[PDB]
């Protein structure tokens, strides 16, 4: 959150928050209502988002679910949808917090090494996040669509 | 002229 | 480890940024704001030199180390081993690496004093590879070598003057030569 | 204390740092006489080129009074 | 650093006088241009990497610079050019949004020419890349914002020149 | 200026001035009419607020105007009024700019050292700034009073 | 080269080359003949190796040569074959040098950023380097192929 | 003490006391008799020295007791005189010890924070210690006056 | 750094010989002057803040330099100027105590002229401030002590000029 | 730095073609010379301190340099000169191992000539000291390795000249 | 000179010279006549004292002039005589300075490296400077024996 | 040993041992029979090797046993034989281990402090080890002479 970053910077400089930090917190608190609305919209359609995202990803990348792929079995496809649910939850966390801090701190530091250990294609996961972004933009208002697509694009770029 | 061994 | 700020003096034109970096360097080196520990700021010349960009932040850190205040605070009231711990915590950002590092730094502190210790620990290759020539040193969270992380955590998890015990007196050798 | 001023250009050979770097890539700094040998050894070992060096403070050949 | 607001404030302060009608008009003009500046900065920040992409593609790629013997040869030098063009685009955006070309002097042009000379970076090819970035940004962010970016890019290349 | 501070923060993080600051700059540039109106409100009646603030300081701190004190002489008090005028002008510059960077870059960096070489009771200067803030708040309209008081009590906080 | 690595290691300690290091350079100069033979084998069939590896990768990764792909078009395929030749040349340099320092310095540092800027999938080029590895192994003796496999897999792992 | 000061400076370089430090300790131990005689001459006239110094200060700087002043209250006049007595004790400690170390350790370091927290002017109390020095030099032998005025001057100039 | 004693020692060291009659009388002269030099240094340290205070009062205050537009305007550079004057007084006292100007050219004048020229600090105003320093110190300490104080202060003036 | 293999690789890479017959002939030459280079390196690692000792003795001791007033006078400057020659011998041995002069250029000659000029060190005297190093090391390693070690020492002297 | 040392310490502390330093230079300047007398006596009787101490060093350590020692050969014993002359002149320089800085920086700092390069038995030189100490004490007054012996002890300890 | 050196070097870069390190260890372990036999040969002639080594050393540098030398009588010559057997054992340890580091761990770290605190001329110790090398190479095969001479030479270099 912007509050945490501002307090960390102030503690590093060992000073009380400046007026710029304070009115930044003011604007953040004011926009918290719309951010909560977007978070609720994404949370209420979690299963739908993950389902169409997985379907579109498998249509675009059938090799991963094919025999011999990383996500062949029904358990493997369920595990893809599980990772999808994790990343959608992290996106909702970031939307609530107004920044990409929770997303990076939870599921973006060392993700490349993790999927390399599991043999998971990073590009396929990025395409999955892109499909989620498309679905959420489709079922959500344009301004809110851009606001959530900011975090979605951050996650996608972090993957790539 | 010596060294103490 | 993530909720911190790294002070890089990117440009000396921004005087406010220079002052902030100087204060952060004071805090890192001395562990505290040096308002109640000095009659008046004796590092004014170093502040002016850094503000004119005639020296780098590494030179400022070394000047802070090679100061009477540092030897009054972290060298005078502690033995050489505690001085080694405190110095490696303040400048290098982590506890002593091993018994080789302790032996070396004890050799400098026995042959040339605290100024040579500070100069060697600041001009070392590790210091430049970690903090460069513009970054004020910051607390580190090393993974290796063995026991470096616990020693650093114990060093940094206790406030200033919390206790007089030695967190890392010396690494017990598994194999004793001769 | 017989100070040197050194203008040196230290490039980056391993990492592509994404933030501004002229503050530590090409810099004119002040280094004491006692520290100068170690500083120049470190700079040469880091691949940088010593563009220039001079004895800004001090007098050459001073047999006594070098503090 | 100084922007149009900071420039007006400094001009008033050097005379030690409060803001007047001329300063007010300057402030209102900058505020009017602020909408264009903010939208141009946002659009540039959205796809800055792409801007660098077609900038380098139409100016340096498949040329003597990228071939062996040039200063863009090897992956390290190519990444150095990518990061340098990112620097130039980001600082041009900073100058445009601030409205004053003071960030370039004290953050980009400060020691850049002689640094390239010591490292052997060809100045002319860098200027050509800057011109390509100018054209790409002008085509991407419209005419007025395009010209506003172009003036600062020309300032950067002239300082390099 | 708020734009300069935002650029400084982005350069410190090597960012492109993310939308969380772009919207703040947008709001400032749109609402600058009110800030500039406050600028005329402070500038036009600067002599007034200066005089009443100096008055109130002298009732609350008459020693400084006493022959022992620093302000005695009928010209030293003139210099106090002059310093208060400079601080009011700086506050106007900060209000028009949108941040406190002109404040600190003109008259807050080393103000303690500046007043130590003159013997001035710096806390009395902070009290004078407080009186100026009170007079200005009583002279302007509510929310404008709070907007100016942010920069004012920033000045007091740095002054004390 | 191992000579450069040993010299730098000795210099960092501010000493001379130890006896064991000297025997290591002895062994390296003795094996230089086999190293140059492997270099001859790699260089003689460079065009055939590049052609076979490129065809194998194109069959294995048709998206890059498919319409809309990075390597689509005759000119793009020629450029990718040029990159393949470049990496084969780097592998030959590493083989003759006895270490991976020339390969890393010439075409392994910043390769990720470079190919991200060029819009080239790094994993596909890593697969192509792998294919060149098998092609070179087929055209080369067992011991020589094992020796070159170290540098080939170093390039693959660093880029992948 | 010159003993502890020389020991600290020696251990800073980690070597035995230099001939200069040993010679200074020679002189200090030899002149300890005269130093302690100045000790009695200061300690026996504390009430009169503080009385005359504070009384004459109160007419150098009437602002200290002027309306709204730092020490309008008779209680505050006595408090300032108690600070007088503390500083006189510390200077006597320094004179007897032969070094300015006791002054620094007891009542000098952090004094600026002291008197900014309490708001007392540093210059006025510096003039206080100056009047202390004047009265003490008036009320003792010439060489004793110079020796004591050395430490008086140190405290005055160094805190002021 | 070197004092008169160390200067004589170095001069004899260059020829690697024992101190002859010329060095003999030089050391006598320095030791004779030290009696006055110690008192002058003590008295200067007594009011080093003061002398800077009234010197700035009679030399720079209420002038165009301290007014807006002047190079002392704004509190930051005012504090910088006061700190510089404190440096000048302290290092001139150091030179007087040591009796040799090596400390002066070795610590206070290291690039000071170039720094002042680049920063735009008015050299004439600085010289006038140092002359005020010299006059105040000479009045405070005395004619002779003020004389050897002022020779070093004029050394700072010449180095800055 | 670079060695024979790295030098050949860079020379081939700058025009971006494979190692042809000439490059592999040079590689064969260096591989053949490696045995002699390793043996000479072992000998010099044996007797570096000696070679420095008799080199200075036949070049510097009891001369105009060591006497009072000379740059090598005083134990401090003597130790500095001894360390300088020690580092020169060590780096000449390093270049002999590598077969390339790059290490001397980028690790021994950048910032050293003007460092001596700043310190006023006698270049003509250090040249003769390095030549003494050449002769002493030739007397130990033998003529075959002695000629190449003299080549490296002459490179050091010429860069210092 | 102790004046240079005191100035260096004060500059390191960024403070004017403390009363201890002022008393130190005062005692030094008032007692300069004795130091000059010692310097003149050492210069006048240098040739006999150096020869006698060298003879006593030979009597303690005949191996230094045995056929195979560093001093063997009349050239190599005249060089010992010249070295003892140099150290005696250094002691004379230090006596007229009040500190050991010229001794430290002309013949002490880096003496071990020089005597390792030349092969001289530094402990033999320590015995020689000791013998210089007894000779100087014999030729020179009792009270000045402490002052001269302090410097001789310092040189012996540092160079031992 | 060489295995320990390779492990430490790999640990420095945080990687597995390179094929160069692995086949160096391969060659060392395969050829260890000759090294162990040479260590046996040096051990067997231990009494005689020390005997004529000391005899030649004393005939070359009699000063160490002459009047004034460190080892005057048969007692201190016996102590020299003791240290001489120490460093013979160290060279044998190096030969069996194959790497000089155990020698550094035993008789080369702080050796200068040892032979300065004892007054022993370290150059004479180097000459004694050189007599080791000469006579031992005299009593063994030329290639084995070089194999042992590597460690004798390293000890000699650490001497001077
Ligand atoms: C084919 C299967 C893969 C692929 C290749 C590809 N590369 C390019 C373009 C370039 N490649 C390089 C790379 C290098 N140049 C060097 O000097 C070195 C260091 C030794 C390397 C690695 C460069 C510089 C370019 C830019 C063009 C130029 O030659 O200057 C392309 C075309 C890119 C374009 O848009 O023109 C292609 C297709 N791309 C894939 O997607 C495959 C994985
Ligand atoms: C690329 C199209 C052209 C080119 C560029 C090039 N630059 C470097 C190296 C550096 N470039 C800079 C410049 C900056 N750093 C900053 O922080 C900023 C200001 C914010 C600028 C302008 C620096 C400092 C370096 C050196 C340090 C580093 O690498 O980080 C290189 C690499 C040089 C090398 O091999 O060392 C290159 C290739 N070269 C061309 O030929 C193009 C015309
Ligand atoms: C008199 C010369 C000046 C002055 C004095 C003044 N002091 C106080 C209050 C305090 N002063 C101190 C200071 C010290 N206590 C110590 O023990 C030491 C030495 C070891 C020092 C320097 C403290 C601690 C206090 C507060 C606690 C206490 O009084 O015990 C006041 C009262 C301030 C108030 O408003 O409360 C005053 C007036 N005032 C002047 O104007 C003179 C320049
Ligand atoms: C007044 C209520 C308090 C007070 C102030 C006081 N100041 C001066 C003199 C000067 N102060 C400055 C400096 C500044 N004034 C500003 O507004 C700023 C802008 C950032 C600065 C840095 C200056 C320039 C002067 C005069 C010098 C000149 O050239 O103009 C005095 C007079 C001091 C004297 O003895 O002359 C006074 C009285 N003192 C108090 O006691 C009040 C609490
Ligand atoms: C005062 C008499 C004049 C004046 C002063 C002034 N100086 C600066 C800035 C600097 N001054 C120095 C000088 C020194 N720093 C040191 O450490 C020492 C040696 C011990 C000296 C002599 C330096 C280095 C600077 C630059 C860094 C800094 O600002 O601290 C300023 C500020 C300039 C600016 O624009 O920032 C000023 C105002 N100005 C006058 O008008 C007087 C004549
Ligand atoms: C004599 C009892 C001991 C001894 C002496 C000895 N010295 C040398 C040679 C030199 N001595 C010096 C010393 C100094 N030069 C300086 O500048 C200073 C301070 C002023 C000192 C102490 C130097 C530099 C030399 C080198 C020759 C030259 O001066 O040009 C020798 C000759 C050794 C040789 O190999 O020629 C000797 C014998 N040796 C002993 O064993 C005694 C313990
Ligand atoms: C000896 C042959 C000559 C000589 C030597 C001498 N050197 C110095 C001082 C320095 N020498 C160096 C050398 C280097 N720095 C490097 O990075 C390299 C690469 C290995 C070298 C060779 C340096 C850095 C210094 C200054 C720092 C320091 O001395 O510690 C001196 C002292 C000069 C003085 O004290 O003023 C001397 C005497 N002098 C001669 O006359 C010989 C020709
Ligand atoms: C002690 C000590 C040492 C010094 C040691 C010393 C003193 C060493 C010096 C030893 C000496 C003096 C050796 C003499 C060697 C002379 C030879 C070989 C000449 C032979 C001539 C011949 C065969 C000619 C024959 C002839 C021929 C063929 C003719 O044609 C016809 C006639 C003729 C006769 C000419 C060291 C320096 C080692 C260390 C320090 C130290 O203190």
């Amino acid at each position: 959150s912007i509050v945490t970053k501002s307090i960390v910077n102030a503690d590093a400089e060992a000073r009380y928050l400046s007026p710029g930090e304070l009115d930044r917190i003011k604007a953040f608190v004011t926009g918290g209502a719309a951010r909560l609305r977007i978070a609720e919209t994404l949370t209420g359609s979690r299963e739908t988002i993950v389902k169409q995202a997985g379907d579109r990803l498998f249509q675009k990348r059938p090799d991963i679910v094919s025999p011999g792929g990383n996500a062949y079995g029904e358990e493997m496809t369920a595990t893809c949808l599980r990772d999808m649910d994790y990343y959608l939850r992290l996106v909702t966390y970031g939307v609530v917090s107004g920044d990409v801090t929770p997303i990076e701190e939870i599921g973006l530091v060392g993700v490349r090494e993790m999927y390399r250990s599991l043999g998971t294609p990073i590009e396929a996961v990025a395409q999955s996040v892109r499909e989620m972004k498309e679905v959420a933009s489709g079922l959500m208002s344009s301004d809110d669509a851009a606001e959530a697509s900011a975090y979605f694009d951050f996650v996608i770029g972090k993957m790539s | 002229w010596q060294n103490e061994v | 480890r993530q909720q911190t700020k790294v002070f890089k003096l990117v440009s000396t034109y921004d005087k406010v940024a220079v002052k902030n970096a100087i204060r952060a360097a004071y805090r890192q080196v001395f562990e505290r704001d040096l308002e109640p520990y000095i009659i008046n700021s004796e590092f004014t010349a170093l502040e002016s030199k850094l503000s004119n960009n005639e020296i780098n932040v590494k030179e400022f850190i070394e000047g802070l180390g090679t100061s009477e205040l540092y030897m009054k605070e972290f060298y005078a009231p502690y033995p050489n081993t505690k001085v080694i711990e405190m110095g490696t915590k303040h400048f290098l950002g982590r506890a002593p690496l091993n018994q080789k590092e302790i032996q070396q730094y004890n050799q400098i502190l026995a042959s040339q004093g605290l100024k040579a210790f500070i100069g060697a620990m600041v001009n070392g290759m590790e210091y430049l590879q970690t903090f460069g020539e513009d970054t004020v040193p910051y607390r580190r969270f090393p993974t290796l070598p063995a026991a470096n992380f616990p020693n650093t955590e114990r060093l940094y998890n206790k406030l200033t003057k919390q206790d007089k015990e030695l967190v890392v007196p010396s690494f017990t050798p598994v194999v004793k030569v001769g | 204390m017989r100070m040197f001023r050194i203008t040196a250009c230290v490039p980056s050979q391993t990492r592509i740092r994404t933030q501004r770097e002229l503050q530590n890539t090409y810099f004119t700094k002040l280094v004491p006489y006692d520290n100068w040998f170690r500083e120049q050894q470190r700079i040469m070992k880091m691949g940088g080129k010593i563009v220039k060096v001079e004895l800004a403070t001090g007098r050459p050949g001073t047999n006594a009074g070098l503090a | 650093m100084q922007d149009a607001i900071t420039a007006v404030i400094n001009s008033a302060d050097v005379q030690g006088k409060y803001l007047d009608g001329a300063a007010m008009d300057k402030l209102k003009s900058y505020f009017a241009s602020g909408e264009l500046r903010v939208r141009a900065a946002s659009v540039i920040s959205a796809n800055a990497a792409t801007i660098v992409k077609e900038a380098v593609a139409k100016s340096l790629l498949y040329s003597d610079v990228t071939r062996p013997g040039g200063n863009m040869y090897t992956t390290r030098r190519y990444a150095a050019c990518i990061r340098d063009l990112d620097y130039y685009l980001r600082y041009a955006t900073y100058a445009m949004l601030a409205g004053d070309a003071s960030i370039l002097d004290e953050r980009v042009l400060n020691g850049l020419k002689e640094t390239y000379n010591s490292l052997g970076v060809p100045i002319s090819s860098t200027v050509q890349a800057i011109q390509a970035i100018k054209e790409v940004t002008a085509s991407l962010v419209g005419a007025d914002a395009g010209k506003e970016m172009g003036v600062y890019l020309d300032y950067i290349c002239s300082g390099l020149s």
